[PDB]
């Protein structure tokens, strides 16, 4: 995941 | 959502929730969406990129809560999962994070307008709000960064357009900010999106009407100083938009 993601599954 | 108030499908009649199936049986929440006309619903590429099978995922609307029913939302199967060719995911941010689905009942049928649903317009190519105008957000995710758990109720709250050059400033995001995105924080930073509320409308009165002009994709956690939401910029995706729906 990138660090700054907001998707659920991060 | 972070801050913001407890909402329902009537004031933000055109979000879409999606979930995923999973070989064990369990139905669990993916992200937001946004229904732009009868048959298409957009989101973010990042939601589905890990699992990009289209028999995955059902899409409802007219949907106010998580993990129970709403009295007039329609469940519907993805017939096509449309994801941008040119996505890519950074050690930070994503680019290109749009994507489309379009949505048909077992039965055959698109959306039929509700109390509950509703479409939402495009901009024009190019076109956007000025920095500084209030916009509001929708969704499902955390309430507070620290969370386990989503909230049961749909959530919505306001956010002011930032300009490009206050977004790249160094102890705001730098150059990982393009110009395929916009950014978007409340003035004292109280509220925000957060997980969970990706793929979800960032949406603006633009001359006159209602409309689409984000749609969530990322930021350095959820209401913190200096780290503005970040969201794909649409009137810069008209054309991939128009070409993948005017079918």
């Amino acid at each position: 995941c990138p660090a700054y993601s907001r998707y659920l599954d991060c | 959502i972070i801050g913001g108030e407890f909402t329902t499908i009537e004031n933000q009649p055109w979000f879409a929730a999606i979930y995923r199936r999973h070989r064990g049986g369990s139905v669990t929440y993916v992200c937001g969406g946004s229904l732009i006309s009868p048959c298409w619903v957009i989101s973010a590429t990042h939601c589905f990129i890990d699992y990009p099978k289209k028999e995955d995922y059902i899409v409802y609307l007219g949907r106010s809560r998580l993990n129970s029913n709403t009295q007039g939302e329609m469940k519907f199967e993805v017939e096509n999962l449309i994801l941008h060719k040119d996505y890519s995911a950074d050690t930070l941010a994503y680019h290109n994070d749009i994507a489309l689905l379009k949505i048909r009942s077992k039965e055959g049928r698109c959306a039929q307008p509700s109390r509950t649903i509703q479409t939402i317009a495009l901009p024009s190519m190019y076109n956007d709000p000025q920095f500084g105008t209030s916009c509001e957000i929708t969704g499902f995710g955390k309430e507070q960064s620290t969370d386990y758990l989503y909230p049961e109720q749909l959530k919505m709250t306001v956010v002011k357009l930032i300009s490009h050059r206050e977004c790249q400033q160094p102890h705001y995001y730098g150059s990982e900010v393009t110009t395929k995105m916009l950014c978007a924080a409340d003035p004292q930073w109280k509220t925000d999106s957060c997980q969970g509320d990706s793929g979800g409308p960032l949406v603006c009165s633009l001359q006159g009407r209602m409309t689409l002009t984000g749609i969530v994709s990322w930021g350095r956690g959820c209401a913190l100083k200096d780290k503005p939401g970040v969201y794909t910029r649409v009137s810069h995706f008209l054309p991939w938009i128009r070409s993948h729906t005017k079918e």
